[PDB]
């Protein structure tokens, strides 16, 4: 009725490569990368756009097994980005683009493992 | 050393003083040569001045630009004067004195 | 208020004006 | 004893000015009185002034540069072609230097040695165009290559620059080794290195009566080295990576100036490489391969500088088409294409450095640019269409007369491949126009305005590109004179 | 918080120009040449806000 | 006056000399065809 | 059309092109506009003269090349 | 902000704010005409293509959904926007930008007050 | 001294003035653009006064050097054929400005820039005797049409529509460019007067004719390549889509007249049955495809395709009356198709459906639009008394005189033309009124009422008295038919 902002609030458990748990807060309907952007653990200047063509695995996040069966899978190029812009030309089967993952209301308590930030300047 | 100055494209104008001396072409600087030797130096000095105000090198940058412009302007004046002397330039001022 | 009182800018200004004079002469005398 | 130096006179000035700039920038960048000033914009402006002054010195003394030619004969011979190539190389260098000024302030990259090394590379190129020998050519190639290796990895704490610098180093050293082997193995089989005495003992006799394995193999090795320098397929192993990693002002200079000098070297070598069975077919095949690979590789590229690198490779292939003919019209088309490509590359890199202010990386960042900055949008669209060879622009005249020269020699297979690659390249050129006029993404990126240097260069180049097919006579005449002066 | 606004709004012309030039000079940093020159550049105290107003 | 006097004269001064047009076309054809052979012989020159 | 009105117009046009390409009002500095007009006129006139000279010194060289070819027999 | 989001207020493209709109740590999506006397508070969010009627007040942590018309003393729904009227937002913002540019040319840079400064200072002393 | 140079300069001045006009001054932009377009139209009309339809040679010519040796150069001029195309090009563009007049605030000044650029661009195409530069301006129209289709397209699917319209054109363009290079290298120049007087080789004739046909069969919709026109034509703004079928469709068909028929006299005769067997089956297949269509724009485009395939038959049938009838049909089609797309676009600018299912019973309301639509449908219905019938009767006469079989198949086209156009008219503006979908709607105001007035008057004028059009170009058609042979 009153349309509070708190209804579409999604809380996750992003963990830095230093093994520290973080309680991040996002919105339902926007990308997971946007949710990771407010905390600042992912540099906003690197991935300013939300387009798939403008992705080079700089939004790559590692997902636990228990969260991978309740969101749509990699269609054609979500895997291509992983298997192209990586040190090892192989998929992890536990990683997903944070740019393509949209946050749903039921996707609360999700744990995401942000890896070490790769260079993105030029 | 064995030197032989000779142009493949011969001078179109009178060819007085085929191999002039350094001080001679220095002393042959007409009013136009001095004018063009001075304008380049002035441009260089003012460019060195204007460029060196952001870093804070107000004067030494001007001096360096002055050195560069002085060398370039003297080089240009010498080139024009010598080329006029060897003949392959429109002289109309050297045959009059020769 | 009668002299600029800057022993560094005046040389730059005279260099600029003589450069302008040289440019106008080079256009004219050539 | 002093008037003999009027032939090498402009190079002396640029060397001395480089030394003066180095001394000034090392003395006044360490003083505590001026608390270690940046001293990069100052050195850049002084270097641009020096380049303009030596350009004036070279242009005015057109009847000069020929006196005492016998004395300088063993070292360098500068005919009319050399003068017209150098006067254009200096202009391109000055344009690049003027372009890379805002990069020294907003990026805060205050290293004055950058401009000094650019000036030294320019002097090396000047020595290269007139290098009428098998020794001066190699010395000048190495002189520019060292500066390029150093300034490719100029940004140290970055990761793409140093890696690209190392790969460029390895590729260049390997290419130089091959070229030097070829030069040595044609010297030992002929006994001569100077071009006059090399175009006299093998011009009238190449494979007619018999053949020598050493001289043919050395010619092939020289051609392989030259193709490595210009990054022609398949000798393009790492060029796109070099274009990516290298700083954008560097790759603006790395894709315009070196190609002109290397192509001048190839043209000067062609006057003695009269075999016709060792140089034309290899360049024919490499041109075909380069066009095909560039057209089919820039289609998939999503970044900006990678696309520019592959477009440059494709343009190098089109350029080599004109050299494969080996006629006066072929060389004329060659030179016209080189000039047009240099101007258009200056245009594109002016755009890229303009958009570098907000760190544009991918092709999608410049989306919806037709509304935020409509004028820059239409300028960049005109540049892309000029790349496409769209008729009513410059960049179509070059491809036109290139294809005409190709049909002059009766190489009909070259024409069809050129047409197919032109269509394919036009598609992914207009793909950029689609991304920034038609498609409007949800997220917009705003680009800050540029400086007067880039803006003025951009305006001049954009007016040159569009309004070129109304008055193209001077370029055609000068290129025909240059091609005709190559032999007499 | 009010004292920083009070100080900034009450700066003389000969002082505001100096602060503007200093802010322009230290707008962006460059660790590369700073480390290569053996120097370090610290922001002037007049360009640093007191720690009480920072989050 | 009347519209014929104000229209016929203007039209006939705007027609601009049909015979001279044909003559000019003829010598243009001849001159450019002569230049065509010169251009062909220009292209016939060998590179060396 | 006298190689100078086109040059002046092109210089003024490129001046406004540079001025408005930075997202500024077109007539910011009139003095650089007039100096751009002057520079455009000068460059256009010199381009015409250089074209005439290029053709003149290209014909006298193409004639030499053709004569050198014609001495084959 | 109470919502836990970053408290910076960002105004996207083609957004008309309207006079006496007291924005504070809000968040506005593009094409979001805001009426007069608007009291957008901390953490309040406005989704795109929506219009907020004049006099509207909304407490912290209250959002406005996608294209939809609200107003009143609290955040109260009014009606849903039609397609014909929901494209008039960008045109309205463009017209306001045109009028602002019309004002922009009125005054040139580097005002001539300094001349009056010197003239008034010359009246006494230095 | 109203020469051709000013006719091209005036749109250039109009565009240049518009470039430096602030976006806020929307009042001045439209006024000055429309004034420039109307001045260009009057400057084109005055040329018809001083045309001098007596000489076989070319009219006012302007020569501007393009290469250092005057090898090839800008050589202007009209003979008897491109004059009417120049007039109609100068007349259609002000209609384009007027139709997109109300919504100019969103369009901005960039809308008029593209239209005026294309305006003098198509002006420079028809009066361009030099063969190569005819190709330069022949493909120069890619950019303005690309921009018009993409930037101001109706729906979001415009991205794929423009790609076909571009690439299909580029393929044939470069295929023609190769032939141009072969001709220039062989002959030496590309001037039209000389190049028509060069003895060609029969084996070379066929290859060059095929190379020209590679692109000229794309501009006129042929059987193998006609997919681009509907997909890239339904998805363009009404002001812009009205010249894809207006002047952008007459390049290749008219290009046959100027650069194929007199150029290759011995090859067109050898390839005559191929053109017949293409166009005769085109007029059938496209017409049948038209019947099972739902979109309002696509049906008119398909009818245009059928009309062009019909005029192609009468053009390659070398007759003194066949070619004249081809030109009359092309002018009449340029009028009627333009009018039909404005008629079907005024509906879209009010309701935005482009579906015949929603439209129905539009005679009980907006009767003036119904009357105009009925008149233009009758013009497309190929009735005598309108300019079209004069158009295809001469086509049929020219075809039958040469081949009896082709005339019957061609007239099957005008038989089948009554199956889709009349059905559309009775299914759009004469059905049962439905208030479920078309809740409210207005009629034509003073703008679109005046837009159709020149169309109606020109239609009737060229239908009941086509003498002046035939009078002005009997010499040129006679010269074109009699070429190469001497009997
Ligand atoms: C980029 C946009 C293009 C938009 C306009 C395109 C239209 C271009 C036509 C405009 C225009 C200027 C060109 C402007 C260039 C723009 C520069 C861009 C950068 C500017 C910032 C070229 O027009 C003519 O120029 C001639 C130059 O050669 C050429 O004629 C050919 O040349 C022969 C060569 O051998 C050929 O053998 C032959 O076949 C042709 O005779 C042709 O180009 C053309 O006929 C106007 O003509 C100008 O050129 C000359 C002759 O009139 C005039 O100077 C002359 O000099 C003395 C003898 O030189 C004369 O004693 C003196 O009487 C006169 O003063 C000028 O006063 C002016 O009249
Ligand atoms: C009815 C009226 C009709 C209309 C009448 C029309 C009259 C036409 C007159 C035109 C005057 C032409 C002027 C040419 C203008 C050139 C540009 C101005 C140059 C200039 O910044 O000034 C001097 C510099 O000095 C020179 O380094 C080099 C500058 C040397 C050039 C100065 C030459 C001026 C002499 C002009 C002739 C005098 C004739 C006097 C005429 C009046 C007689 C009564 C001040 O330096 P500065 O360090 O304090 O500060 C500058 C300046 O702030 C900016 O450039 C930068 O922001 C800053 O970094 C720094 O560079
Ligand atoms: C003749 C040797 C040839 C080889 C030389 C190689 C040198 C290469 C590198 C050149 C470096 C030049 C360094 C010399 C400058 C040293 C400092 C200096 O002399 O300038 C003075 C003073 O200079 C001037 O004021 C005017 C400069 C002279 C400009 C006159 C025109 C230019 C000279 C013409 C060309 C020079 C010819 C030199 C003799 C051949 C500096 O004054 P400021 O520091 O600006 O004032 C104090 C600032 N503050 C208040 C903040 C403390
Ligand atoms: C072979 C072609 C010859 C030239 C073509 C013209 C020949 C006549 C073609 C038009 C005939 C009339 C058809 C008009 C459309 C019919 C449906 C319609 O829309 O009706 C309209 C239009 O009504 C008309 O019929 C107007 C007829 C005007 C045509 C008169 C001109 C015919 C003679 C001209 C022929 C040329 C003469 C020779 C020129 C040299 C309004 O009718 P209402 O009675 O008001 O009913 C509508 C319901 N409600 C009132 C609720 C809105
Ligand atoms: C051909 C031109 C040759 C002359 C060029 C002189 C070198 C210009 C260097 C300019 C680069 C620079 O140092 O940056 C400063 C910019 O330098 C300038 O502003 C002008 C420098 C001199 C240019 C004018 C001199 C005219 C003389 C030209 C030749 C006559 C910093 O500007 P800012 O920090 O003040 O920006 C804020 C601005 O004030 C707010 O609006
Ligand atoms: C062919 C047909 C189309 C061509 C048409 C040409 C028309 C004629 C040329 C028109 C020129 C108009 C120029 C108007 C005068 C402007 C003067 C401004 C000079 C100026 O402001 O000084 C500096 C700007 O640098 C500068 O402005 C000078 C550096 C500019 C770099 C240009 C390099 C030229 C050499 C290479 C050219 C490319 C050749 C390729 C073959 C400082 O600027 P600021 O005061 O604003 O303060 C710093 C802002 N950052
Ligand atoms: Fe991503």
């Amino acid at each position: 009725g009153s349309k509070k902002v708190s209804d579409r609030i999604v809380k996750l458990s992003a963990i830095d490569p230093d093994g520290y748990k973080q309680d991040i807060i996002g919105l339902s309907g926007q990308t997971l990368l946007r949710a990771l952007t407010h905390t600042g653990l992912i540099d906003p200047a690197s991935h300013r756009l939300d387009d798939i063509e403008a992705c080079s695995a700089e939004c790559e996040v590692q997902i636990a097994e228990e969260w991978l069966e309740k969101l749509p899978p990699r269609t054609y190029d979500e895997e291509y980005v992983l298997k192209r812009s990586s040190r090892s030309r192989i998929l992890n089967k536990h990683s997903r683009l944070g740019c393509q993952v949209v946050l749903t209301q039921e996707l609360q308590g999700m744990v995401v493992a942000v890896p070490e930030a790769k260079p993105w300047d030029i | 050393m064995n030197t032989d100055i000779t142009a493949l494209e011969k001078a179109q104008y009178p060819v007085v003083d085929r191999n002039p001396a350094f001080t001679k072409v220095v002393g042959n600087f007409s009013t136009l040569d001095y004018l063009r030797f001075s304008t380049i130096t002035g441009i260089s000095v003012t460019v060195g001045y204007l460029s060196g105000i952001k870093p804070g090198i107000k004067g030494p940058s001007m001096v360096t630009g002055g050195l560069i412009g002085l060398m370039g302007g003297f080089m240009y004046a010498y080139q024009n004067s010598a080329g006029r002397l060897m003949g392959f330039f429109p002289n109309d001022g050297e045959v009059a004195s020769y | 208020p009668k002299v600029s009182e800057d022993k560094n800018r005046n040389y730059a200004v005279v260099a600029g004006v003589v450069a302008i004079v040289g440019s106008i002469g080079w256009y004219l005398k050539a | 004893m002093f008037n003999l130096f009027l032939a090498v006179f402009p190079e002396i000035f640029i060397i001395n000015a480089t030394f003066i700039l180095l001394i000034h920038g090392v003395v006044f960048s360490t003083s505590k009185k001026y608390d270690y000033p940046p001293l990069a914009s100052n050195v850049g402006w002084l270097g641009l002034l020096s380049v303009l002054i030596t350009l004036l010195l070279l242009a005015a003394g057109a009847p000069l540069l020929t006196i005492a030619h016998l004395f300088w004969n063993n070292l360098f011979r500068r005919d009319n072609f050399t003068y017209f190539c150098q006067i254009f190389l200096l202009l391109s260098t000055a344009g690049t230097i003027s372009m890379c000024f805002d990069f020294f302030d907003q990026e805060r990259f205050d290293a004055f040695e950058f401009i000094v090394l650019i000036l030294l590379s320019t002097c090396g190129m000047l020595f290269m165009i007139s290098a009428y020998d098998l020794i001066a050519m190699y010395l000048a190639i190495e002189l520019q290559s060292l500066c390029f290796y150093v300034i490719a990895a100029s940004k140290r704490k970055s990761e793409f620059s140093t890696e690209a610098g190392l790969k460029y180093l390895i590729l260049g050293a390997f290419s130089s080794g091959i070229l030097l082997f070829g030069c040595s193995m044609i010297y030992g089989s002929t006994g001569a290195t100077h071009f006059d005495q090399l175009a006299k003992i093998l011009t009238g006799y190449e494979i007619t009566g018999a053949r020598s394995s050493g001289i043919f193999m050395g010619i092939l090795f020289i051609a392989v080295g030259f193709l490595f320098k210009i990054t022609a397929v398949p000798f393009h192993m790492w060029a796109p990576d070099i274009y990516e990693g290298s700083p954008t002002p560097v790759t603006a200079f790395l894709s315009i100036a070196p190609k002109i000098s290397i192509f001048a070297n190839i043209l000067r070598v062609f006057i003695y490489g009269s075999y016709g069975a060792t140089l034309q077919q290899i360049f024919f095949f490499c041109s075909i391969a380069s066009m095909i690979l560039g057209a089919l590789a820039a289609m998939a590229q999503t970044k900006v500088k990678r696309l520019l690198a592959y477009s440059s490779i494709g343009h190098v292939g089109y350029i080599c088409i004109g050299f494969s003919c080996g006629t006066i019209e072929g060389i004329q088309s060659l030179l016209i294409g080189i000039f047009i490509y240099a101007l258009m590359t200056m245009d594109a890199f002016a755009i890229v450095l303009a958009l570098r202010q907000t760190r544009v990386k991918y092709i999608a960042d410049l989306g919806a640019l037709a509304k935020t900055n409509p004028i820059l949008a239409i300028t960049f669209s005109i540049t892309m269409f000029s790349y496409a060879g769209i008729p009513p622009l410059a960049g179509f005249c070059s491809k036109f007369y290139l294809f005409f020269a190709a049909l002059g020699c009766g190489a009909y297979f070259l024409a069809l491949v050129g047409v197919v690659t032109s269509v394919i390249g036009c598609f992914y050129y207009i793909r950029l126009v689609k991304r920034m006029f038609f498609d409007t993404p949800r997220t917009w990126i705003l680009y800050e305005p540029m400086d007067r240097n880039k803006s003025l260069l951009l305006a001049m180049t954009s007016f040159f590109i569009t309004l070129f097919l109304l008055y193209p006579s001077p370029l055609f005449s000068v290129t025909h004179q240059m091609a005709l002066s190559l032999y007499l | 918080l009010a004292q920083i606004h009070a100080s900034e709004n009450s700066k003389s012309f000969e002082q505001i120009e100096v602060e503007r030039a200093l802010r322009k000079k230290y707008a962006r940093k460059d660790e590369d040449y700073d480390s290569m020159l053996g120097i370090t550049r610290e922001t002037p105290p007049e360009l640093i806000l007191p720690d009480n107003v920072l989050p | 006056g009347f519209i014929m006097e104000f229209a016929e004269n203007l039209v006939l001064r705007l027609m601009e000399n049909p015979e001279e047009r044909d003559r000019k076309a003829r010598e243009h054809i001849y001159e450019m065809h002569e230049r065509c052979k010169k251009i062909k012989e220009m292209w016939a020159l060998p590179i060396r | 059309i006298s190689a100078t009105m086109v040059g002046a117009l092109l210089g003024l046009g490129t001046q406004m092109y540079s001025n408005a390409l930075r997202k500024l009002p077109y007539m910011r500095h009139p003095w650089e506009h007039v100096v751009g007009m002057g520079l455009g006129a000068v460059f256009a006139n010199q381009l015409v003269k250089w074209d005439v000279k290029l053709k003149e010194d290209l014909d006298v060289m193409l004639a030499k090349a053709r004569a050198a070819n014609e001495r084959r027999y | 902000s109470p919502t836990g989001l970053p408290a910076q207020t960002l105004i996207d493209r083609y957004v008309t704010v309207g006079a006496y709109s007291l924005l504070r740590s809000c968040t506005i999506e593009p094409e979001c005409i805001i009426g007069q006397h608007s009291i957008l508070m901390e953490g309040s969010l406005v989704e795109t293509r929506s219009i907020l009627e004049a006099g509207s007040v909304l407490p912290p942590g209250r959002r406005i959904p996608s294209g939809e018309l609200w107003g009143g003393n609290p955040a109260r729904f009014i009606r849903t926007l039609t397609n014909e009227e929901t494209l008039e937002i960008p045109k309205l913002a463009v017209a306001i930008n045109h009028l602002s540019g019309d004002y922009f040319s009125e005054f040139l840079p580097y005002s001539t007050i300094y001349l009056e400064v010197e003239k008034f200072k010359k009246s006494l002393g230095i | 001294y109203f020469n051709l140079s000013g006719l091209i300069l005036c749109p250039v001045l109009g565009s240049i003035i518009l470039l430096f006009i602030p976006n806020s001054r929307i009042r001045l932009i439209r006024l000055i653009g429309l004034c420039a377009s109307l001045i260009t139209f009057l400057y084109s009309l005055v040329l018809w006064i001083q045309f001098d339809s007596s000489t076989a040679k070319f009219q006012f010519v302007e020569s501007l050097r393009w290469l250092p040796y005057e090898n090839i150069n800008f050589y202007l001029g009209i003979d008897g054929i491109s004059l009417f195309f120049v007039i109609l090009t100068t007349f259609l563009i002000p209609i384009c400005i007027l139709v997109g007049w109300s919504g100019m605030r969103s369009y901005g000044k960039e809308y008029i820039i593209a239209f005026l650029i294309c305006e003098f661009l198509m002006i420079a195409v028809f009066c361009m005797l030099d063969l190569l530069l005819f190709y330069v301006f022949f493909e120069s129209v890619l950019i303005p049409m690309f921009i018009i289709i993409g930037v101001w397209g109706s729906r979001q699917r415009k991205i794929k529509a423009a790609y076909q319209f571009f690439l299909y054109t580029l393929l044939g363009s470069l295929f023609m460019l190769l032939a141009i290079l072969l001709i220039l290298f062989q002959t030496g120049t590309t001037d039209l007067q000389i190049l028509l007087t060069t003895e060609f080789s029969e084996r070379r004739q066929i290859f060059l004719w095929i190379a020209f046909f590679a692109s000229f069969a794309v501009k006129v919709p042929m059987v193998p390549v006609h997919i681009w026109l509907p997909e890239a034509h339904v998805e363009a703004p009404t002001a812009g889509s009205v010249i894809l079928a207006g002047i952008l469709l007459k390049f290749g068909t008219y290009g046959f007249l100027r650069f194929s028929i007199p150029m290759f006299p011995e090859a067109t005769l050898c390839f005559t049955p191929f053109i017949y067997t293409l166009s005769a089956i085109a007029i059938i297949y496209t017409s049948l495809t038209t019947l099972r269509q739902i979109d309002l724009k696509k049906i008119i485009a398909y009818s245009s395709v059928a009309h062009m395939n019909l005029v192609t038959i009468g053009m390659f049938s070398l007759n003194i009356q066949g070619i004249g009838g081809s030109i009359l049909l092309m002018l009449s089609h340029g009028l009627v198709s333009s009018a039909l797309f404005l008629c079907v676009g005024v509906l879209y600018d009010r309701h935005k459906t482009r579906l015949v299912r929603y439209y129905g019973g539009l005679v009980s309301t907006m009767p003036n639009f119904s009357t105009i639509f009925f008149f233009f449908t009758l013009a497309n219905m190929s009735l005598p008394g309108t300019s079209s019938f004069i158009g295809e009767f001469l086509i049929l006469v020219g075809a039958f005189q040469r081949n009896s079989l082709v005339a019957t198949l061609a007239a099957l086209g005008m038989i089948l033309g009554a199956a889709y156009s009349l059905w559309l008219y009775n299914r759009v503006v004469s059905g049962n009124l439905k208030p479920d979908f078309l809740h409210k709607f207005s009629d034509l105001n003073g703008r679109e009422v005046f837009i159709f007035i020149p169309f109606l008057v020109g239609l009737v004028w060229m239908g009941v008295y086509p003498k002046v059009f035939l009078d002005c170009m009997h010499t040129s058609v006679s010269n074109l038919v009699q070429h190469g042979k001497f009997h």
